[PDB]
Formats: structure tokens, C-alpha cells, sequence
């Protein structure tokens, strides 16, 4: 047990950062590119994006201290279904919206006039809930079934019951077997194939127009646009594979073991998602020249 | 500036009935409309009320659920949709403009009417004296009382005096109670304070004969004296 | 019957 | 000669900017000091007003 | 809170429905600057895109210009040229015959006088310009007649036209001191030529996609 | 021959002789003992938004509670200050604009610019919309400015060097001034309506006569264009504003310069001067992005206004004394008291 000490607390480190780093990062976004500037279709998807990570790190403080007690549940159980509902929201909300402003920021490079003739404020935040609304879908799950449950030592801790549903005890497991599936296969195929396969496609059809047209005369284009795709990998491809692996394996896991470092690792790899929360103003909004300018003439 | 309407008849009752009120020689899209209707020898009340861009719709207790105000802007029409008429409802039915900004002069601009036959809380606005005998040349006045006190928090009393020729519209004389519409002479003139005024006329004429009616618009519904008749 | 709810 | 009408005509103009009568600048401070003085108390930005007179809360 | 302030507020709350859905009609047409030293071919360009300020509004391959004509007015341009600044690209024309042409006091001198002025601009630090390069066709008048030395005593090169024309062209891009933040597009014109509109239609898109992509921070 | 330039110079040496024969003292010798003014702190009262583009000019009503406005996007809005309501929204035919007068019995508004047309708008109609009622054709040069001395009488500026009184019934122009060198930029009528000031690009205010048309005075004291000007409510002073970053009183009695309002840390031009109902504040919009006021009889900064992101283009104070309208290029409208 010697280095898992460090395997323990490396989650709480790195979302006590992102903790302390998002709130003032995010916030930032909220206060400038939400007040201090004007409404484009670019300072909308911006806003949308740092609300989708601010009110997420708002979270980090309750999640922080469930990890360090080992998923013991210390609050109550409203404040159980509230913040898992918030969190998997904007943890939807973060990835969504990471998609759209590649679609946008590829139908303008690609389709140039289509965007002058088309696009517009007033057609930004109609299709912006789109994102939102995709998130409330798939975060039934959680509404309908994450309930505190008490174990007989009397730790309390936040999972899902499939016994009032189900009825039968042993077929009950039948629907626990069933959702849980389900929960893990969108969070593959949509919460993570389907926003990469737009982040990595469009930013690169963005890199291949502007080199074939000649627009790069420094190595800022290239370098943001590899921040892009690499951050949205990097942060998410750890905790998206253990989650898959996990879901391949829930029979082996719940019914007889035998898989522990699916277990070991999801702290550590959804520490490392959510790191991408912190990390989105700085790659999506401190990088442009306009921002910042209205940042140091607000302070 | 013009406003003709159509529609009227003789309905039976319990039937129903859509009066048109089209527009002419003015924006109309800019204009909030109203329905003010005039029993037989019977003063004015106010029916419904539609703004401009349809936003904001407002009917009498009277009339509510059972009819129904509308407006087409391209076409410069506007309708009130009749449904269970009853024998309170035989009325003339005048189309009224009313344009609401700072300094504007609402109820400007009444329509002809319409004669609709049937064939069978609220600011109380007490006009007193129903009749006042009267020679040309000398002044007279015209006293109005209101339930409540008509001025506002932002210093404007709403008080709206009109006049109603023997067989003709009703035209607005003072608007706010101290400001004279234009095409008025300057023989009129209003003063008041809140829940008492008067309108007193300088010399008076052979045109300024009629009935004069009172009006609030602090609150909606907008009622109406009862009149008051000059002779000479 | 112990899935600790993974956050996604 | 197209020189000597802008000449003329600007000879003629200096001379009534020249003959125009003159007071000293003394009297001239003096009196912009005693306008500044009679209706400084009707003044609503050379000193606070109250947020009862005030229109603009 | 009175019912004629809430209908007043409801007159104000259609106004600015207005002015946002005008605005919206303003932002899809993309404003041109047109400029030049005279006549030196504006009204040619005019032609192909087919008492003060002249705009001309047309429309190429979905995308709409409004085209400003500011040399009918002549003032102090100090005065009014920060009115353009938010003006997508900047439309300069210069008559190539206008070499051997001496005015009442270098004809293309007086050009290269306004190109700098209006490239060098600290309302233009960012505008691209299309230069215009008119009247190609009085090569078979002028360069054979008198060379290029009249104006550019400087220059010695070749009395050919595609070197003598690329001597000018590059006389006008050394103008430019800000060769990091616009670029200047140059195209040649006859006054019988159906390609005009296609290189502004070229030119802008360009612009349209650096300017989208300031706006992101990929440049 | 070449003797009327030689003489126009001893005239000028006149003129000068007799403006040192009256400078015995300072304006700011006499108010030494005068009591300086506190730092007035004007908050912002009411931002009005809805412009799209640059507001160019604004214009106080006589009532001190409508202003119109004038913006690049084509708009001419009329703002009842109170509430924040747009009472009105004009279109223009030219989005050009460059300035625009209020009416002083409120029923007109004016406009003009680069398309060297004032154009007369109709509040009053018995129809619900603004109508143009005339368009005065006749000025070719960009128009700097315009003020209404009656509902019949409006005067204008223009960049051909000239001023033009016109009559707006017959849609002609029936005084022409034409004493300017440079590009005329800003007036300021008087009080009384008899006289007015214009500042044009060769540093030079003159004081015009509307009944005879005749160029009464001339200061010639800036360094470079005079960008605004505006009249003490005296009717005997005004005040200048240019790009020398110098705002500086003349005299219309004593015919010359009283004081200079500069600052070293200013070197930004002066678009905006209005003054307060007494004259005692002197407003002066900057290209710093703030709006400085000066106690106009000690030449001491009293204070600043530092609402706005961009260019302070338009200012004017009301007719009670109550607000300042701050119109800038980043499409706001502040009001401040
Ligand atoms: C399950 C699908 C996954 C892949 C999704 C791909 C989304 C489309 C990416 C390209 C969008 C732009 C297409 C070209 C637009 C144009 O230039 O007209
Ligand atoms: C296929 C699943 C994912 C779909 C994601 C959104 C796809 C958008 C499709 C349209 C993109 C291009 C829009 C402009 C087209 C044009 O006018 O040329």
C-alpha cells in the first residue's frame, strides 16, 4: 500500500485546483465576456460554456470531501439528487457546448458566406439550448434513480435502486444490469464519440483550409488549434475508456470482482475530466486579443 | 386620417356577429385600438382594447370571454369577434386610435360607428349635472368627479374630456386634464386636482353644443361619465 | 449489489 | 485679377474687426464672476441635489 | 407602472425589436471603402460591380456590398475618415496611364500621396485593400511612346509591360508599414473585363475569415 | 497691388494693440479669492442602449427630459431620459450622420452629414410616424453641425468652408457666411438668437450676425482644428475645444483670449464642450475616453466622468441644469448627474 496513498489523494489535489482555478477562471468569462462586452455569436457560446463549468466547480467542494471519505455521503438527500443533477448537466453541458463552437467556428472558416448572411444573435440562443436540452434528457437517469441508501453499519452512500422498479429481488438486478448499460454506452457514444468526432473533425477542416489558403504567418494558429483537440483528449480519453472497460465488465465487477483497476482507476481519471472545466476559459476565451483587452481595462 | 367600420345589423340573440373597423390615412401599426360602444341615449363604456403588435389585450367585465378583439396590421383592419350577444349588447360601436408615448394624445381619432341591434374595483366617474341651460357667448363649466385620485406617482392626472355633436363622433377636447388636443380653440380649458375637475369653456359657440363626457385612464378599465348635455 | 456511481 | 478680390475683401473685413469697441478684460472677468455668482444656487451640478428634486434617481 | 407608462414601455419594447432586426439586415452587408486620386477609374469599377457620399449596393455569389464613393465631396479628410473605420475592405483605384500625366503643379505621385495616407491610416491599421491597378490597356499608347523613367527615376529595368507593371505594383505594396495586421490584393484592369467583381468576392472572403478568426484567437 | 496684403498685416497689428491695451489682468488674477469648487462627483444616472454603431451627436430638448440621438447604424432616436423609453426611432436615408439638432418647441428634429443634406423630420404629424419634411440641398461639403433658431430658421456648418442660414418653408438658403478658410465644425447659437459662433480647421472661431450676415469678430488663439464650441449662458462668452488637447473662454466684449483649460496628461483632442447652467462648470468631452469638467473661472479640473469604452463624441447639459447627456462611439448614452 505504499504508493496508493498518492493514488488516493491525487484526485483531491487536482480538484482542489480545479476547484480554486475554475470559480475564478470561469468567473472571469461570466463577469467580462457576459457584461463588459458586447453580445456576438462567439461571446454567447463562450458564456454558455464557462456557465456550464462554473456552476460544475460550485460542485467540487461537496465532491471533494464525498471522495475523501470513500464515497461516504455526509450530506442530505436532497443535496444528494441536486448536485449529481448539476453535475452530470454541466458535465454534459461542457462537452456539448466544446462541440457546437467547433461547428460554429468551422461553419464560418468553411462556409464563410453563409455565416455573414446567416448567422446571427438572435439565431445563437435558439440554438443554443439544443445543448442544454440533450443534457436534461440524459440526466434523467439520475432524477428518476440516484436515492442515499444506508448500509447496516450506517455509512449513507449515493447510488442507484432498481427495487422499487423492478419488484422481484432477484429480477430487480435484471433492470440494474439494464440502465447501467444504457448509462455507459451514451456516455461513450454520446458524451464522448460524438464530441470528439466534431472537435477533431472540424478543427481539422479549419487547419486544412487555412493552410491551403495560406493564412498562416505564425505559429499561433496551429499551436491553439492543437490545444484544442489535444485537451479535449487528453482530459477525457482516461475516464471515458475506464468507464467503457467498466461497462464491458459489469457483470464480472458487481457479481463476482475480479476487475480492480477499473475500480482503482475512476478517481484519478475523473479528476482528470474534470481538470477540462478549468482549462476551458484559458483554450476557448483568454486566447483571444479582444478579451483580454477588455480585461485589463475592467479591473 | 380616417376609420370607417362595418358589420352592424339586426341580430337575433344568442347569435353572433364580427365588426370590422378598417383603417385609412394613418399608421396603424403603430396605434393601439380601441372599442368604445354607446347604448341608446346612454352614455360611453369601453369594450376591449388590443396594442400595437397584439402584446397587450384587455377587456370590460362585461364583455369578457364573450367577445373578442383583433387586428391585421397588412391589411389595416380591425375586428371585434361578437359571440352570445344579449340584450345589453344593442350599442353604437365606435373605433378609437390611441397612440401611447411621452407627450402623445391618446383617443384622438374616433370612428363613425356602427348601429348593432339585438333585437330584445372600477373608478366610479360621477359627471353631476346631466343637463346645463346655456346662451352663446357666455362661459360655462363643466364639472367632473372621479371614485379615486386619478394623479399619479410621475405627476400626470389622466383625465380625458370629450365631445359628442348631435348625431356625430365624440372628439377628445383635453387630454391629462390640461393639455388641449390639436384642432381645439383655446376657449377650452381643464384644471383639477385629482379627484375633482373642471372643464370651462371661454365664450361658447353654436359648435361647442352637445354632450360632454368625462374619462379616466389610470387604470383599465377605463370608464366614462354619464354625460353631460349642453342646450341652447 | 455495489456500483459507486461513476459521474457522466 | 482673382488676388485682389480676396485681398479687398479681406482689407474691408479687419477693418470692422478693427473698429469695434473694446472694454478691458477686467470688467470682462468680472462679469462672467458675477453671473456665476447670481445663479449658483440654481445650479443642480455645482452642488448635489437632493433624490427628492431629483428626476434621475 | 400607470397604464399609458406601460404602453409607453410597450412602444419602447417594439423599438428595439426593430433596431435589433435592423441591425441584423446591417451586419450581412459587407461595406466597401472606395477610393482613388481623381479619375482614376472609380467609375469604371462602378460599372462592373453594376452630392456627397454615393453608395452603391449590389450582390455577388449570395453575399451583399454597400460600396461607398467618397471623392465626390472634397474637405479636410481628417475630419471624416473615422467614420469608415469599422469598413471591411478598403477599395483603392489607380489609373496606370497616370505616369507621364503632370497636374497644375506626378499624377502618380499624388496617388502614392494618398495611399499612404490611407494605408498607414490609424483608422486602417487593420483593413485590407484591394488596389486596383486600372487602365492596362493604354499600354499600346504610353509605355512605348515614353518609359517609366519619367516618374521613377530610380528605375532603370525593362520597358516590357509585365515588368514595368510589377514595378508599380510593388512601388505601392512598399507603401504598406504594416505588414503584419492587412494585406494589400492588387489586380489589374482593362475596363473590359468581367472579373472585377470575382476578386473583391475574393478578397473579402478572405477578410471575412480572418476577421472570424480573430474573434476565436486563431490569429 | 501687393499693398493690400501689406496692409492687412498693420490691421492685424491693430487689432492685436488693441486687444494688449485691454489685458490688464487675468481671469485667473480676479478669482483667487473666489472659493474653488469641491470634486463634484456626477454618478451615472440612466445608460441608454439601443444604437448599434457610433453615436456621432446628441441634442437636449427645451423640456430637459427628451434627447435625440444620432448613430452610424442609420437611426435617429428620441429618448425620454426619465424612464429609458424610446419614444421615437427615425431611419435616414443616409447612415452618414454627423450631427443633429432638437427642436426648441419640440417639433422638429434635424440631421446631416456626408451627404451634405439637412434633413428636417416631422414629430407632430396627425399620421403616427416621423415624415421628413424638408431636406435643405444646397451646402456641398460634409454637414458639421446644425441648431434651430426658430421652427422656420435653422443655421448650419459645413465642410466647404461656409455657414448657411435657411429658411425651411421655402427650402432655401437666405444667408450665406462665408468667412472661414478651413473646414467649419461646430456652432453655438446665442441665447438671444441673434448671434453664433463657429469653430472651423483654421484655429479660428468667428462671431456671426444672423440678421446681416456679417463675421463680427475673429479669435485666433487655438493651435489646431476647432472641433466644438459652446456659448457661456451669458451670451457675452464662449468656449472652444480642439486637438491642441486645450480647451480655452474668449470674450465677446473684450475680444480676446480670458483662459486656457489644458492639462499636461491630457494630449488627446477636445469633440464635445458644454457648459453648465450657471457656466461655472465647463464640460469638455476628450479622446481619453472620459469627460472632464473645468471650473471655467479658475482653470482647476473639478473632476471627471469615466463611464465610457471609447470616444466621447457628443455632450450636452439641460436646459435646468439638472442632467449631463454622454454620447460615445461604443453605442451609449449616459446620463449623469
Ligand atoms: C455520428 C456523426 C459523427 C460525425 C459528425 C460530423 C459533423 C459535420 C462536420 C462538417 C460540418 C461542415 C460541413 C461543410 C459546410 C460548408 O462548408 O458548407
Ligand atoms: C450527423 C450527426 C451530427 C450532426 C451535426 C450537425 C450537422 C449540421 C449540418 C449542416 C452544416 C452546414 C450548414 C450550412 C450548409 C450550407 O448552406 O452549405
Amino acid at each position: 500500500s505504499a504508493g496508493y496513498t498518492v493514488l488516493r489523494i491525487l484526485p483531491l489535489v487536482v480538484l482542489g485546483v480545479t476547484f480554486v482555478l475554475g470559480v475564478l477562471g470561469n468567473g472571469l468569462v461570466i463577469w467580462v465576456a457576459g457584461f463588459r462586452m458586447t453580445r456576438t455569436v462567439t461571446t454567447i457560446c463562450y458564456l454558455n460554456l464557462a456557465l456550464a463549468d462554473f456552476s460544475f466547480t460550485a460542485t467540487l467542494p461537496f465532491l471533494i470531501v464525498s471522495m475523501a471519505m470513500g464515497e461516504k455521503w455526509p450530506f442530505g438527500w436532497f443535496l444528494c439528487k441536486l448536485i449529481h443533477i448539476v453535475v452530470d448537466i454541466n458535465l454534459f453541458g461542457s462537452v456539448f457546448l466544446i462541440g457546437f463552437i467547433a461547428l460554429d467556428r468551422c461553419i464560418c472558416v468553411l462556409h464563410p458566406v453563409w455565416a455573414q448572411n446567416h448567422r446571427t444573435v438572435s439565431l445563437a440562443m435558439k440554438v443554443i439550448v439544443g445543448p442544454w436540452i440533450l443534457a436534461l434528457v440524459l440526466t434523467l437517469p439520475v432524477f428518476l434513480f440516484l436515492t442515499t441508501v444506508t448500509i447496516p453499519n450506517g455509512d449513507t452512500y449515493c447510488t442507484f435502486n432498481f427495487a422499487s422498479w423492478g419488484g422481484t429481488p432477484e429480477e430487480r438486478l435484471k433492470v440494474a444490469i439494464t440502465m447501467l448499460t444504457a448509462r455507459g454506452i451514451i456516455r461513450f457514444v454520446i458524451g464522448f464519440s460524438l464530441p470528439m468526432s466534431i472537435v477533431a473533425i472540424c478543427y481539422g477542416l479549419i487547419a486544412a483550409k487555412i493552410h491551403k489558403k495560406g493564412m498562416i504567418k505564425s505559429s499561433r494558429p496551429l499551436r491553439v488549434l492543437t490545444a484544442v483537440v489535444a485537451s479535449f483528449f487528453i482530459c477525457w480519453f482516461p475516464f471515458q475508456l475506464v468507464a467503457l472497460l467498466g461497462t464491458v465488465w459489469l457483470k464480472e465487477m458487481l457479481f463476482y470482482g475480479k476487475y480492480k483497476i477499473i475500480d482503482i482507476l475512476v478517481n484519478p481519471t475523473s479528476s482528470l475530466a474534470f481538470f477540462n472545466s478549468c482549462l476551458n476559459p484559458m483554450l476557448y476565451v483568454f486566447v483571444g486579443q479582444d478579451f483580454r483587452e477588455r480585461l485589463i481595462h475592467s479591473l | 386620417v380616417q376609420l370607417v367600420e362595418s358589420g352592424g345589423g339586426l341580430v337575433q340573440p344568442g347569435g353572433s356577429r364580427k365588426l370590422s373597423c378598417s383603417a385609412s390615412g394613418f399608421a396603424f401599426s403603430s396605434f393601439g385600438m380601441h372599442w368604445v360602444r354607446q347604448a341608446p341615449e346612454k352614455g360611453l363604456e369601453w369594450v376591449a382594447y388590443i396594442s400595437s403588435g397584439s402584446g397587450t389585450i384587455y377587456y370590460a367585465d362585461t364583455v369578457k370571454g364573450r367577445f373578442t378583439i383583433s387586428r391585421d396590421d397588412p391589411k389595416n383592419t380591425l375586428f371585434l369577434q361578437m359571440t352570445s350577444l344579449r340584450s345589453e349588447d344593442t350599442a353604437m360601436y365606435y373605433c378609437v386610435r390611441s397612440i401611447y408615448y411621452y407627450g402623445s394624445s391618446p383617443f384622438d381619432f374616433w370612428g363613425q360607428g356602427t348601429t348593432l341591434t339585438v333585437s330584445s374595483s372600477d373608478i366610479v366617474m360621477t359627471q353631476a349635472t346631466s343637463s346645463v341651460p346655456v346662451t352663446p357667448g357666455e362661459s360655462v363649466s363643466i364639472s367632473c368627479r372621479s371614485s379615486k385620485s386619478l394623479l399619479h406617482s410621475n405627476g400626470n392626472t389622466y383625465l380625458y374630456w370629450f365631445l359628442q355633436r348631435p348625431g356625430q363622433s365624440p372628439q377628445l377636447l383635453i387630454y391629462r386634464m390640461s393639455n388641449l388636443a390639436s384642432g381645439v380653440p383655446e376657449r377650452f380649458s381643464g384644471s383639477g386636482s385629482g379627484t375633482a375637475f373642471t372643464l370651462t369653456i371661454s365664450r361658447l359657440e353654436a359648435e361647442d353644443v352637445g354632450v360632454y363626457y368625462c374619462m379616466q385612464h389610470l387604470e383599465y378599465p377605463l370608464t366614462f361619465g354619464a354625460g353631460t348635455k349642453l342646450e341652447l | 449489489q455495489k456500483f459507486t456511481s461513476w459521474f457522466x | 485679377t482673382a488676388s485682389i478680390a480676396q485681398a479687398r475683401k479681406l482689407v474691408e473685413q479687419l477693418k470692422m474687426e478693427a473698429n469695434i469697441d473694446r472694454i478691458k478684460v477686467s470688467k470682462a472677468a468680472a462679469d462672467l464672476m458675477a453671473y456665476c455668482e447670481a445663479h449658483a444656487k440654481e445650479d443642480p451640478l455645482l452642488t448635489p441635489v437632493p433624490a427628492s428634486e431629483n428626476p434621475f434617481r | 407602472l400607470s397604464a399609458e407608462d406601460k404602453a409607453a414601455v410597450e412602444r419602447s419594447k417594439m423599438i428595439d425589436r426593430n433596431l435589433r432586426e435592423d441591425g441584423e439586415k446591417a451586419a450581412r452587408e459587407v461595406k466597401l471603402l472606395l477610393l482613388g486620386a481623381g479619375e482614376s477609374g472609380k467609375s469604371t469599377i462602378v460599372k462592373q460591380m453594376k452630392t456627397g457620399i454615393v453608395e452603391t449596393h449590389f450582390t455577388f455569389k449570395d453575399l451583399h456590398f454597400k460600396m461607398f464613393d467618397v471623392g465626390a465631396q472634397r474637405s479636410e479628410r481628417k475630419k471624416w475618415i473615422h467614420c469608415f473605420e469599422g469598413v471591411t475592405a478598403i477599395i483603392f483605384c489607380v489609373a496606370l496611364s497616370d505616369y507621364d500625366l503632370v497636374l497644375a503643379e506626378n499624377r502618380m505621385h499624388e496617388s502614392m500621396k494618398l495611399f499612404d495616407s490611407i494605408c498607414n491610416n490609424k483608422w486602417f491599421t487593420d483593413t485590407s485593400i484591394i488596389l486596383f491597378l486600372n487602365k492596362k490597356d493604354l499600354f499600346e499608347e504610353k509605355i512605348k511612346k515614353s518609359p517609366l523613367t519619367i516618374c521613377y527615376p530610380e528605375y532603370a529595368g525593362s520597358n516590357t509591360y509585365e515588368e514595368a507593371a510589377a514595378y508599380i505594383q510593388c512601388q505601392f505594396e512598399d507603401l504598406n508599414k504594416r505588414k503584419d495586421t492587412k494585406e494589400i490584393y492588387t489586380h489589374f484592369t482593362c475596363s473590359t473585363d468581367t472579373k472585377n467583381v470575382q476578386f473583391v468576392f475574393d478578397a473579402v472572403t478572405d477578410v471575412i475569415i480572418k476577421n472570424n478568426l480573430k474573434d476565436c484567437g486563431l490569429f | 497691388l501687393d499693398e493690400l496684403r501689406q496692409e492687412a498685416e498693420q490691421l492685424k497689428n491693430q487689432i492685436r494693440d488693441a486687444r494688449k491695451a485691454c489685458a490688464d489682468a487675468t481671469l485667473s488674477q480676479i478669482t483667487n479669492n473666489i472659493d474653488p469648487v469641491g470634486r463634484i462627483q456626477m454618478r451615472t444616472r440612466r445608460t441608454l442602449r439601443g444604437h448599434l454603431a457610433k453615436i456621432y451627436a446628441m441634442h437636449w430638448g427645451t423640456d430637459s427630459r427628451l434627447l435625440v440621438s444620432a448613430s452610424q447604424d442609420g437611426k435617429l432616436i428620441i429618448w425620454d431620459s426619465y424612464t429609458t423609453n424610446k419614444v421615437h426611432a427615425i431611419p435616414l436615408r443616409s447612415s452618414w450622420v454627423m450631427t443633429c439638432a432638437y427642436a426648441p418647441s419640440g417639433n422638429y428634429v434635424a440631421c446631416g452629414g456626408l451627404d451634405n443634406i439637412c434633413s428636417i423630420y416631422n414629430l407632430k404629424t396627425r399620421e403616427g410616424n416621423v415624415r421628413v419634411s424638408r431636406e435643405l440641398a444646397g451646402h456641398t461639403g460634409y454637414l458639421s453641425c446644425c441648431r434651430f433658431l426658430d421652427d422656420n430658421q435653422i443655421v448650419t456648418s459645413s465642410g466647404d468652408t461656409t455657414c448657411a442660414l435657411w429658411d425651411i418653408e421655402t427650402g432655401q438658403q437666405t444667408t450665406t457666411f462665408t468667412g472661414h478658410t478651413g473646414d467649419v465644425m461646430s456652432l453655438s447659437l446665442a441665447p438671444d438668437t441673434r448671434l453664433f459662433v463657429s469653430g472651423a480647421c483654421d484655429a479660428s472661431a468667428k462671431l456671426w450676425d444672423v440678421r446681416e450676415g456679417m463675421c463680427r469678430q475673429t479669435f485666433t488663439g487655438h493651435e489646431s482644428d476647432i472641433n466644438a464650441i459652446c456659448f457661456f449662458p451669458n451670451g457675452n462668452a464662449f468656449a472652444t475645444g480642439s486637438d491642441d488637447a486645450t480647451c480655452r473662454l474668449f470674450d465677446l466684449r473684450a475680444d480676446q483670449e480670458l483662459m486656457t483649460y489644458s492639462h499636461d496628461n491630457i494630449i488627446c483632442g477636445i469633440t464635445s464642450v458644454s457648459f453648465s447652467k450657471s457656466g461655472r462648470l465647463l464640460l469638455a468631452g476628450y479622446d481619453d475616453f472620459n469627460c472632464n469638467v473645468w471650473d471655467a473661472l479658475k482653470a482647476d479640473r473639478a473632476g471627471v466622468l469615466a463611464g465610457h469604452d471609447n470616444r466621447v463624441s457628443c455632450l450636452g447639459v439641460t436646459d435646468d441644469g439638472m442632467a449631463v447627456a454622454t454620447g460615445s462611439w461604443d453605442s451609449f448614452l449616459k446620463i449623469w448627474n
